C-alpha cells in the first residue's frame, strides 16, 4: 500500500515528502571530483522542474 | 475567472520604526505589481511635513562657520534635515530656536506653538563649546509631500531671500527606506505563486504599517473613478 | 591557500563595480545625506544618479 | 546551528567530538524516546541535538554522567 | 491632500486591432505607476476565448494526415491556435465547420451560432485540393486566463479521453503588445500634471475600455488587502 501510495503520487505523498526534506541534507557530487571541496551539502528545497 | 486573495500573515516589529510584512500568496507576478506600485508611491508621493527654510544669525551663506560649536553649518543643516516634526492644524509654521550654555542642544530645547510638536525631543541638533555662545535659528516648516532637495529648490526659486537663510532638503514623506522581496509560495497545486516581504524603517510620526495603508488607501482612491 | 573560496565572479563582479565606481558631475553631486537609508531613497527615487 | 555550527564547534573543540556526541544525542532521542530539552520548533532529531549542544545543556561528560546516573538508578 | 482623479477623455481606434487610449489627469511621478501596474495586469491577467479540443472525423491522432487537404493535421491545429473568437452568453460553446471543394478554408466558413462572433474573416485553416474531399471539425472554445498547456489539461483531467478529442494547447490572453507613455499633459491652470497614453494591441476580441476597467478592478480588490487589513 505505501509502494502503490507513492506510485500514484497523492497530495498527502506531496506533503509527507515535504515534512521529510525538511533540514536533511543531500550531498551533490560533481565529477570530475579533483580536490577536496567537490562535495558539498547543502538543505535541499523543493523545486518543480 | 477568480483571483487569489492573500492574508496579511506577519508583522515582525523588529522596533517602534520597524516592519516586515509578510504577506502570501498572491498570483505569479503579482507581487512585484503590489511592491513596486507602492514603493514609488511611498517614495515619491506620501504627504507630510518637515522642516525647508532656517534663517541663522552669524552666517551669510551655506559655507561660512559660527563660533561655539564644535560641528559646522553643513552638519546643523543636516542634522536639522534630520529632525522629524509634525504640523496639525496650519501648513506654515515658523519656529525658533535659543541655546546658550555649556552642554549639547537638543529637540526638547526649542520653542514650540499648540499645534506643532516634537516625535523625537532627544533628537540632537548641535553641541555647544562656550557658555556665551548664544545660538539662534529661525526654523520654518512647511508642508508638502515626498522629496524636494535643496538643489532643485536653490533652480526653482528666484525671488531674493534676505542674506542669512538656509535651504535644506525636505523629507516631506515620513518613510525612510522601503524595499521589498517577492519570495515563492505555494497553495497545494500550484508552486507558481509568489509571497511578497514588504520591509520598511520610517522615522517618527507614524506606525509603518499606518504608512503601508495610506499608500494603499491612496491609489485605491487614485483608482476609485473606472472600476465597477 | 586561507583564501576564500566563495569569491563573487563576473556578474556580481560587474555589478559592484558599477556600484562603487563613480563620475564626475553626473547628478545630484555635491548633496549631504543623513546616511544610506536616505541615499538609498534617493537612488531608488531617481533624484541622483 | 541551523545554518553554521560553529557556535557548537565554540562549545565543543572539535568537529569529530561535535559529530560524535551530537550522534549520541540524537540516537538517544530516536530509539529511547527522551525529551529534547530545547523547544523543538518542529525540526528533526539532528539539527534538535546540534541545537542542544550549541546552546549548553549537554556535552560530552555531561551526557556521560547522566546516562551513568539513569543506569545507576535503573540498577 | 491635494491630489486629482484621472479620466479616459478620449479613446481613439486606430483599427480593429490596435487601439489607443489616453489617461487624464494623472498625479506628478503617478504616470509610470499607473502604466507599469497596467501593463502587468494588462498583460498576465485578461480572459480571452480560445480554441481547446478540436474534433475531426475519421482522423485518430494528430500526426496523421488526410487526403484532399494540404497542410497537415498539426499546421491544422497551429491555424487553429491562432484563432479569435468572441462569445458573448455562454462560457464554453462547439462551433461548426463543414466545407467541401477545391480551394482554401477561411474562417469564415464556420457555422457559426447566435452569440459567437469571429473576427477575423480571413483566417486560414486548411487548402482543399480535392474536389471529393471534406473536412467536418467540430471545435470547443472554452473561456480563462494565462496559459494552460497539454500536458497540465491531460494529468488535470478527471473524465476519460475518446480517440478523436485532440487536445490542443489553451493560449487564452487576447492582449498581445501594450505600451504607455507619460506625456505633458495639457493643463489650463496646472503645469505639473502629466497624461498617460496606453498603446494596446488585442486580438480583435476584447473591448479596450472594458479590458482597462477589468484591470483596474483587478488592481483595486488585490490592494484591498492592505487598505482592510492592516
Amino acid at each position: 500500500a505505501a509502494k502503490k501510495m507513492v506510485e500514484r503520487e497523492e497530495a498527502v505523498v506531496w506533503d509527507i515528502l515535504d515534512e521529510v526534506i525538511r533540514e536533511h541534507p543531500v550531498l551533490l557530487n560533481r565529477a570530475p571530483t579533483l580536490h577536496r571541496l567537490g562535495i558539498q551539502a547543502f538543505e535541499p528545497v523543493l523545486i518543480e522542474g | 475567472t477568480e483571483f487569489l486573495k492573500p492574508r496579511l500573515v506577519d508583522i515582525e516589529q523588529v522596533s517602534s520604526t520597524h516592519a516586515k510584512v509578510t504577506l502570501e500568496p498572491l498570483e505569479r507576478g503579482f507581487g512585484h505589481t503590489l511592491g513596486n506600485a507602492l514603493r514609488r508611491i511611498l517614495l515619491s508621493s506620501m504627504p507630510g511635513c518637515a522642516v525647508t527654510e532656517v534663517e541663522i544669525d552669524g552666517v551669510l551663506h551655506e559655507y561660512s562657520t559660527k563660533e561655539g560649536v564644535q560641528e559646522d553649518i553643513l552638519e546643523i543643516l543636516l542634522n536639522l534635515k534630520g529632525l522629524a516634526v509634525r504640523v496639525q492644524g496650519k501648513d506654515e509654521v515658523i519656529l525658533t530656536l535659543n541655546k546658550s550654555g555649556i552642554g549639547p542642544v537638543t529637540a526638547a530645547d526649542i520653542t514650540h506653538d499648540g499645534d506643532v510638536e516634537i516625535v523625537k525631543p532627544q533628537h540632537v541638533i548641535c553641541h555647544l563649546t562656550d557658555e556665551n555662545a548664544s545660538i539662534s535659528m529661525r526654523i520654518k516648516v512647511q508642508r508638502g509631500r515626498g522629496y524636494v532637495p535643496a538643489s532643485t529648490r536653490i533652480h526653482s526659486e528666484e525671488d531674493e531671500r534676505p542674506i542669512g537663510r538656509l535651504l535644506v532638503d525636505a523629507c516631506y514623506s515620513p518613510v525612510e527606506r522601503i524595499a521589498y522581496n517577492v519570495e515563492a509560495a505555494r497553495v497545494e497545486q500550484r508552486t507558481d505563486l509568489d509571497k511578497l516581504v514588504i520591509e520598511m524603517e520610517t522615522n517618527g510620526t507614524i506606525d509603518p504599517e499606518e504608512a503601508i495603508r495610506r499608500a494603499a488607501t491612496i491609489l485605491a482612491e487614485q483608482l476609485e473613478a473606472f472600476v465597477d | 591557500n586561507g583564501e576564500p573560496i566563495i569569491v563573487p565572479s563576473q556578474d556580481v563582479v560587474l555589478g559592484l563595480y558599477y556600484m562603487t565606481r563613480d563620475c564626475v558631475n553626473a547628478k545630484g553631486e555635491g548633496m549631504v545625506l543623513t546616511g544610506p537609508k536616505e541615499a538609498e531613497r534617493l537612488y531608488r527615487s531617481g533624484l541622483a544618479s | 546551528a541551523r545554518v553554521t555550527v560553529q557556535d557548537a564547534v565554540e562549545k565543543i573543540g572539535n568537529r569529530f567530538d561535535l559529530v560524535l556526541v551530537a550522534a549520541r544525542r540524537a540516537r538517544q532521542m530516536q530509539v529511547g524516546g527522551k525529551d529534547p530539552l530545547v523547544p523543538e520548533e518542529n525540526d528533526k532529531t539532528t539539527v534538535i541535538a546540534l541545537r542542544e549542544i550549541e546552546e549548553g545543556l549537554i556535552n560530552n561528560q555531561i551526557l556521560d554522567v547522566r546516562e551513568r546516573q539513569e543506569q545507576q538508578e535503573q540498577e
